[PDB]
This record gives structure tokens, C-alpha cells and sequence, in this order.
């Protein structure tokens, strides 16, 4: 979308996988955020996020 | 009693957006963009004092050669630079052994 | 791709999903079984059976 229009996808995709936020191993904050982004998950509030930013 | 974390993100276009006033802000105010308010949004349910930080590497950055040791933006995890992570990383088991991912906020 | 050949495909994949071998709450060979998968994952047989079939 980013003009010139100059570029296109072609093909069906590649593959399929996930984005997600991380944390090292042993630090408390993990799964508190992880409850926070199920509660996103399931809010749907990211559709907001990916309107506003798409 | 307080207790602060520091935050690592990157600078995809589409993720975050040099906010104009870049001569001087800080982390917190320098950007915008949809990791900056899922972050945000993130930090509204969980309460907990965070500033973010771009990956010093500046990038996502190669294994070491045959010691696999870590690229700027794991390495600044496991080794206290951060503490979380909040990009557009791809999940694999060859990062999830060496830390902890959520769930994933996308497919694609 | 079967022998009538009749009808196609159109467009790319709508999104994402997975599967996963499934039990009642609780059922305790579920981690057996949970090893079982990860064994079979990773000696390909998810190929090999694959590979028969299509």
C-alpha cells in the first residue's frame, strides 16, 4: 500500500505460523503478561490494533 | 518496593513508527505503532512500570557459529539488558527451549 | 487430485489452525500419549504415513 503501487504478491503463501511476545526463562513477569495477552486473545481488542495499523 | 523492567522492540514500519519529535523523547513517547499500544494495552491490564527499548543489535541477528550463542535481541534477554520481548518473532522450538514465549497474538 | 479431477481449488488458505490427538479432561495417559506425538514428530513418521496415503 505503501506507494508506488510498483509491487504484488504472487503465489498462495508459504506456510503458516505464530507471532508471539516472550520472556527468558525463570523471570516472574512471564506468565502475568501471558494472562494479559489471552485476555486480548479472546477481547478481540487486536482487531482494533490491526485496523488501525493496516 | 518499585520495581521497573526494560523492554526490547524493533523498528518495522508496520510494528513502529518514528514519531517525529525523535530528536529527544524517550522510548516511552519517541514511537507509536502496533506494538507500541499492544504494549500499552498489555501494561493497562498488568500494571506493571516497563520502558521499552530497541533491540541494540538493532536487529534479529544470526546464531554464533557452531556455539548457537544468541543473537543482540535474545541475548539482551538472557543476559539483563531486557526482560520481555514484544516483536513480530516467529515461534520455533529452537528459541522456545532457550526462553519463554505467550501465546501467539497472529497467524501468518 | 482423485480420479474425477472435476473440481479445483480457489484462492489462498483463509487462515490458520492445527490438530491434535484429543482425551477427557485429565486422562492420565495424555502425557504418554503427548510423548508418543513428540517421538512420532520427530522420527518424521507424520511424513511417512503422509507419504503412503496421498
Amino acid at each position: 500500500q505503501r506507494k508506488p503501487c510498483d509491487t504484488m504478491k504472487v503465489g498462495g503463501n508459504l506456510d503458516s505460523k505464530g507471532y508471539g511476545i516472550a520472556t527468558p526463562k525463570g523471570s516472574s513477569l512471564g506468565t502475568p503478561v501471558n494472562l494479559a495477552v489471552l485476555k486480548l486473545s479472546e477481547q478481540g481488542v487486536l482487531d482494533k490494533l490491526k485496523n488501525k495499523w493496516w | 518496593e518499585q520495581k521497573t523492567v526494560v523492554v526490547t522492540t524493533i523498528l518495522e514500519s508496520p510494528y513502529v513508527m518514528m514519531k517525529k519529535n525523535h530528536e529527544m523523547l524517550e522510548g516511552n513517547e519517541r514511537y507509536e505503532g502496533y506494538c507500541v499500544d499492544l504494549a500499552a494495552e498489555i501494561a493497562k491490564h498488568c500494571g506493571f512500570k516497563y520502558k521499552l527499548t530497541i533491540v541494540g543489535d538493532g536487529k534479529y541477528g544470526a546464531r554464533d557459529a557452531d556455539t548457537k550463542i544468541w543473537n543482540g535481541m535474545v541475548g539482551e534477554l538472557v543476559y539483563g539488558k531486557a526482560d520481555i520481548a514484544i516483536a513480530p518473532l516467529t515461534i520455533t522450538l529452537v528459541r522456545e527451549e532457550v526462553i519463554d514465549f505467550s501465546k501467539p497474538f497472529m497467524s501468518l
